[PDB]
């Protein structure tokens, strides 16, 4: 896909950046905000903008910001006070591996969340042998 | 006895500093410290196996995190057994350009890259940061902040501190629960000021990831890492919590950065016997693993701790080189008091400033030291004049300008008005009009009327509970004739959209332009090449009031 | 000395008492804050300000970590009423309550230096309030730019040398304060 | 209707001092002038015909003397030929040898230089300073004055500078019959404090000549020279009689060096529309061409005219930068007040202060200012104890050390006694118990007894009229028991017969040591070569009062 | 206005005189010193500590040069008693005297932002001391390290100025004062 | 003879440095000064050692400097109050042409001091030019 090239995409390709309802950044007027027929659930960006973000940070040699990106683009459809949860059972004895294995379950069945999934079983391995889990402290 | 000239000397400033001897053991020690690991590399099966001396069977989360993403294994081995001062030669070198040192600078290991910035004096440190810095154009942050959390004077010095250059803005709370109205006065002051200014609130994590979901903030900053695992303990992440954070807020659109810093390892108990140069190289080495575009190191917080040593500001500055060599956006400290001399802190200032960082300072205080909620920066709101005629005197972009009172006045007017105008939307307690006119020409919270701090806090709390999100305040602005600053807002959430803004050292310059170091390359080749202050620019710089016409 | 450890401290005993949670070195290797205040006083104003506000007031000490948050997360947790104030030796003071993020809180002194005894006696009462579940005034911000330049380096010595006496997987034992 | 910030800022010491805004055509522009002439050599049959434009025709006594003496007329041709960004680039590239830019340095004309070096910024220019800087250790000179003439006060204070670690010391009068007073007592003091410390009295160009004649003084340093010829002859001076008044130092076996400085020409009244830093450099040229080894510049007295205007101060480095450039001892200046901020002054040093010139400032004060005779250094005596913090700080070595108190106090004692019976000796006005006393304790004049001195000038000026010459001041030190003193100052003496002393750089260390840049050679090659703060020296400099060890 | 120019100087035959030498522009083009004082009141205050001391003042205009040291050395040249007083425009001021090197001098004012109309008085009245040769005592060193920071900018540019009246071969007019 | 190996003379070769009345750094001595074996007349640097110094000089690379060095090895012979007298000839307005002749002719015959007589010989030409004589303020 894009390149650095197509950088900055606001100014190179609008026409990339736009809505599941189709909308672009074109309607993203004050008005259809007030005439209440643009929405914050229009006002999200999308993995496949976060994609094409991704591909752009690897064609500038920036291939772990390329990753995170495609993380990213990965936990746009987690919800939010789910993202919450996940984060916060990631943090120090907050969690046991079960937990953790079951979020990962979670976020690769019902969110197709695969490099996050795998992150966090990854994450789950280690805290066991760091001791960071639940009853540890 | 007793010589008067001691006693003059006796009562000098310098003197009340916190002065200490090395102390090696509890890694009270800046840099190039015996203890300190000496760099290797063993890579069996494409898994890194040994780290600087460490096999993998003893690595900490940290150790792990870094030998999994942080370290291009391709080349590792071939830098590896590169000469150190071959290597900090090429750094400085004006003729070796900055993209044929990334390859190089992303295969070392922490101890190795350590070991080259070390070779170096703070004037090679300089000749090389203005090469290695990502983003060709210098920029600068702001503290906006008062110790009363009070909202009206946020606002109002957010707007002066946008006009006055800074591209980047960040508040705190004195009282934690006041943090939803510190993010809306920054934002809202922030945009009267200059359109596309950054603005952040700086909290518990889970509570500022909130916030930035609820659309009361554009990026996030103070994003922590640690350099040994005790203290990340203590700092209550991990390297995977910080990375999942990290693609979190990249998941709503928000930049952000971690924010790291010498000496934090040894405020906060635990740093293993290690120099603070070296567990600061971890952390950057933790920002790049975790995929994270940017890093606020340089000490910050923690200054008192690297000053108090020898050789603590050449290490402060070699800490901000290693960041930027291995292709990270710095923002680079100068944000945090650790003196009573001016001497000495302008000193520790013209190390970023003279080459030019991707933020010279993450942190001048916009407002006066009594009012900053991060204890105090190194700059504050009675140094602009001297600021701005350092910048005349080298010819050297510092990021902000000189400005006329007459506009200021105005500027932070419309941002008191504009607030009080969301807090009638909102239905939030009332900003008077009384309030209006004491931010108008506050210097401070000495100035400012006061307030219902405990109907302050229910309502502001009220935001989170009820989750009221950005719209309100957008829609709160075209009710109140602010329908400027609800464009300029809804322009914000456009930048969140396309995702740019999310490269290195991303900032919106102008009429939404971003300027990241993918498309304001440094291309850095010496004399006459790179950023050179110049142009309308250099002629703003100059124009300094009290300059006298000749005749 | 003045602190004499009872035994395990235990969850509620009911809902109008506050518990004082304090570092493993407090009365002990550390006898005053990093300015001199000794421990006595502070903790004696304390006890003072919630007792007076009709509170009683329980005093715990933690070993899991020397951090304030997590000292004072510990104390909260086995509070009848929700709330806790954490102490470190070098003076550093919150006041917490269970339901909140370990660095999240109700009340932060983070500039220990500035701290009075007249302050500590309005922390405690604050606490109390807190417990009572009123809405206290915050007790108001001490913020000095110059206590850095003063004192961190001293705090990051004295923090050290506390948390040498953190011991993983001790629970609060509860003491008796001399008075 | 008061903004009370802008109030806060306007009480801002930085507000009280003097900026112009440039002034072209009176040549109030520190660099880079439209009216600049640009660099151009004609050389026909071994002699310049047109230099920088200008016809041979034309040429005032300035250009005669350079274009007969000052620009090898060997490569002349060929390195005006080359790019000058090239040539910039060459001085700051940390690859390209001292030893093989001077060739090309000295066939540049006037104009030439300064167009290399004009395309730098600070900070290439520090590092270009680091490698062209003739000798490889750095120094330190300070002025010893006191507004009453005092000569016991003067060697006190003198004997405490030299204890500091300044190997150069220069005293000047308020009233100037007293002359050979200071002298005697710099000279004395001096001594006491640290053998070879090289001592001056700047006065009148023949009273300073005759003073050295009778062997009252190590060197001369303010021997002046001008860029325009009306200001030169102001002056009262061509360059022919300065050119003659060197080699007659050097033909009594004295170091000596000229002082130009940026401004000057302004400040006396005919800049010829000229930028100050162009007419700097025909001044350094002039040095060049006469055979001076050394000059005094950035700015010195005059540091107020190129402070006024934009990019002055950076014009300051510049001119020591094309100095050291050409193969000229630097003694870079930072000795005259122009600011009331401490951060504006501190980064007017830094400049030099990070790269190491061969003396980092020449006259930072080592009295207070109130009793500095050329109105005021950069730095005085209750600075001190941050200068040596920055040098802790960023692992520099800006030539001065930490002291203890009871050492301080001896040595200012045996100075005031040595003169004692110096004055007792020479049948001179004498000096009191009372009197060494107070020299010992004191910080300044004010703590000082008055002296008759009336009776002070009338001996004075016998030693000036009956030739009374430096043995009798060697002969007064052996009678008086200072046989010590007596010994080291006719081993000072000594250094005026074998010529050592006399080459680019030189100053006397150590053991009756000369450390010239015949035998300290500059071997700058970039990071960890050249010369480097370790050893015991970084030991001192770490050892600074306060550093607490943690108990 | 007031100092009219009666013709070229001359030696003075009776050395009961001092000569003050005033620059080309001294009252002129320039009516006040750095600080505002007028060139009036210090010209009469300098005459007057003359007169006091039983010596006659005569005053004349330099063209040749505006260096201060170059316009005193001028009137220490057509001076009965050999003594001359040099005053700048913006008020640098230096007592001078026949025999002397040009940037010699028995005593000088190298900073006057300090002079005040006393100062001036004083510096007439020792040039008359001279005069009479005896041996008064140096009026007291003025000495302010803000001097420079503050005026020199300004300093230079009054000099230039003045420095536009330079007439090369002109000799010294004598000047009728009207204080 | 001498290179920058020579160096400093007096840890060299400090047998080559004499006094004008041929005495040695030897003869320095606090008692020698006491009883005036050595007198301030003994104390002067020699032509020969300027001479040395020059070479050493134009070894290092610095023409000019060993150029001064050879103007200065001349002037040894000439008197102090000569040098005051012929230092203040050379100051602007101070000589007539024929004045400045003949200070160059006597500096030729009576010290032999032929690169200094050249030089005042150039300045007294280029001051009639540039008008720095007598007469001409
Ligand atoms: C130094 C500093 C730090 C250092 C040291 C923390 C430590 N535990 O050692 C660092 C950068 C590592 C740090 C981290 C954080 N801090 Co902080 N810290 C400061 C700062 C700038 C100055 C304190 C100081 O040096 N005072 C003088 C010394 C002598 O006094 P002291 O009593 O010994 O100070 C100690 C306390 O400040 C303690 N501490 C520091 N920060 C915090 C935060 C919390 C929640 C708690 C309970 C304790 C605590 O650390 C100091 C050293 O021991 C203050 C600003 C301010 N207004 O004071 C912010 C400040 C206290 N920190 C704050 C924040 C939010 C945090 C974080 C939660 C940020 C994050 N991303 O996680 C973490 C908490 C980690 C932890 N376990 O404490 C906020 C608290 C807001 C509130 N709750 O109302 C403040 C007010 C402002 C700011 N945003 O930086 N911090
Ligand atoms: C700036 C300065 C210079 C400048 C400017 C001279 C000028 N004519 O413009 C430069 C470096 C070029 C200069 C040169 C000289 N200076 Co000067 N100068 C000073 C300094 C450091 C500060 C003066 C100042 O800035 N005052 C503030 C402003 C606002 O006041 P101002 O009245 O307008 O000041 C003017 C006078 O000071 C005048 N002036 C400056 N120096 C001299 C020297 C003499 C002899 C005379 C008559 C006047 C004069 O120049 C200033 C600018 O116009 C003083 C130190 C002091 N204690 O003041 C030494 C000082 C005055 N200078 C002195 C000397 C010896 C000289 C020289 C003779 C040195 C030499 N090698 O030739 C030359 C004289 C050349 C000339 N025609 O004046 C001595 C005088 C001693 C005495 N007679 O008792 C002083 C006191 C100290 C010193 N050793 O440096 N000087
Ligand atoms: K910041
Ligand atoms: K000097």
């Amino acid at each position: 896909s894009a390149r650095v090239s197509d950088y900055p995409l606001a100014n190179k390709h609008p026409e990339w950046v736009k809505t599941a309802t189709n909308k672009t950044l074109d309607d993203f007027t004050l008005e259809n905000v007030l005439s209440n027929k643009v929405t914050a659930q229009d006002m999200r960006i999308t993995p496949e903008t976060l994609r094409l973000q991704a591909s752009i940070a690897k064609d500038a040699g920036r291939d772990r910001l390329a990753m995170n990106f495609e993380r990213a683009a990965e936990l746009t459809a987690v919800p939010d006070d789910r993202i919450l949860e996940i984060y916060n059972a990631l943090r120090p004895y907050r969690s046991t591996k079960e937990e953790l294995l079951a979020i990962a379950d979670d976020l690769e069945s019902r969110y197709q969340a695969k490099i996050c999934a795998a992150f966090v079983r990854e994450a789950a391995t280690l805290y066991v042998e760091r001791k960071k889990l639940k009853g540890d402290d | 006895m007793r010589s008067k000239r001691f006693e003059a000397l006796a009562k000098r400033p310098v003197n009340q500093d916190g002065f200490v001897k090395e102390w090696i053991e509890e890694g009270f020690i800046a840099m190039e410290s015996p203890n300190d690991p000496k760099p290797s590399i063993k890579i069996v099966n494409g898994a890194v196996t040994e780290l600087d001396g460490k096999p993998v069977s003893d690595f900490d989360l940290i150790d792990h995190f870094i030998a999994r993403y942080g370290i291009n294994l391709n080349r590792a081995e071939e830098v590896m057994a590169m000469d150190s001062v071959k290597l900090a030669n090429m750094l400085c070198d004006p003729n070796v350009k900055r993209s044929e040192i990334v390859p190089l600078t992303t295969a070392m290991t922490p101890a190795k890259i350590v070991e080259v910035v070390s070779h170096m004096n703070v004037v090679e440190m300089m000749m090389a940061m203005q090469k290695m810095r990502a983003r060709r154009t210098p920029s600068q942050q702001a503290h906006v902040t008062n110790v009363k959390d009070n909202p009206v004077q946020i606002a109002a010095d957010a707007a002066e501190g946008a006009w006055r250059g800074f591209d980047e803005q960040e508040t705190t709370v004195a009282v934690a629960r006041y943090a939803p109205f510190n993010a809306i006065a920054l934002l809202v002051g922030s945009q009267v000021g200059r359109p596309g200014v950054l603005t952040q609130c700086s909290l518990e994590e889970a509570t500022e990831l909130k916030l930035g979901m609820l659309g009361h903030t554009c990026y996030a900053e103070t994003i922590s890492v640690y350099g040994t695992e005790p203290v990340f303990t203590d700092g209550d992440d991990t390297p995977w919590s910080k990375g999942f954070l990290a693609s979190s807020y990249a998941s709503r659109g928000l930049k952000m950065r971690f924010t790291s810093g010498s000496g934090s390892e040894v405020q906060m108990g635990y740093a293993e016997g290690k120099s603070m140069l070296y567990l600061e190289a971890r952390c950057i080495y933790i920002t790049k693993a975790a995929g994270v575009q940017g890093l606020q190191n340089g000490s910050v917080s923690c200054i008192g701790v690297p000053s108090a040593v020898p050789s603590g500001i050449r290490a402060v500055l070699a800490e901000n080189l290693i960041c930027s060599s291995l292709d990270l956006e710095c923002a680079s400290s100068n944000d945090q008091t650790f003196t009573h001399s001016d001497m000495r802190r302008t000193a520790r200032l013209l190390m970023q400033f003279l080459p030019g960082t991707d933020f010279i300072s993450s942190g001048y205080s916009a407002v006066p030291n009594y009012d900053n909620m991060f204890a105090g920066s190194n700059e504050d709101a009675e140094d602009f004049d001297d600021y701005n005629v350092i910048q005349r005197d080298l010819k050297v972009d510092g990021g902000l300008r000189p400005v006329r009172e007459e506009d200021v006045i105005a500027i932070r007017n419309k941002a008191a008005r504009a607030l009080q105008a969301v807090f009638a939307g909102m239905g939030l307690p009332p900003i008077t009009d009384e309030e209006v006119e004491a931010a108008t020409y506050a210097h401070g919270s000495k100035d400012m009327p006061e307030r219902n701090i405990v109907e302050d806090i229910k309502f502001a709390q009220e935001i989170i509970n009820k989750n009221r999100n950005g719209l309100e305040v957008v829609k709160a602005l075209a009710q109140g004739g602010f329908t400027d600053v609800a464009q300029d807002m809804l322009n914000i959430q456009k930048a969140k959209l396309t995702g740019d803004y999310l490269h290195t050292s991303a900032i919106i310059v102008g009429d939404g332009q971003v300027l990241s170091a993918v498309n304001d390359v440094n291309d850095y080749a010496g004399p006459a090449t790179g950023y050179r202050l110049q142009g309308e620019r250099w002629e703003e710089i100059k124009n300094i009031p009290g300059a006298l016409d000749p005749n | 000395g003045f602190l004499t450890e009872v035994g395990e401290a235990r969850q509620g005993t009911q809902q109008d008492e506050v518990i004082i949670a304090v570092g493993p070195a407090f009365g002990l290797a550390q006898t005053v804050n990093i300015v001199g205040i000794p421990h006595k006083s502070i903790l004696r104003e304390v006890i003072a300000g919630i007792e007076e506000e009709g509170i009683k007031a329980r005093v715990i000490r933690c070993f899991k970590s020397s951090d304030v948050a997590f000292v004072a997360v510990e104390g909260n947790r086995l509070s009848g009423s929700g709330i806790s104030i954490g102490i470190q030796s070098k003076g550093t003071t919150v006041i917490h309550q269970q339901g909140l993020p370990p660095l999240s809180n109700l009340e932060l002194f983070p500039q220990a230096p500035l701290l009075t005894l007249e302050t500590y006696r309005q922390i405690g009462k604050n606490a109390a309030r807190y417990a009572k579940r009123e809405s206290p005034q915050p007790v108001p911000t001490l913020n000095d730019q110059m206590a850095r330049p003063k004192y961190q380096a001293k705090s990051a010595i004295l923090h050290i040398k506390e948390t040498k006496y953190v011991v993983t997987g001790k629970n609060p034992q509860e003491l008796r304060v001399a008075l």
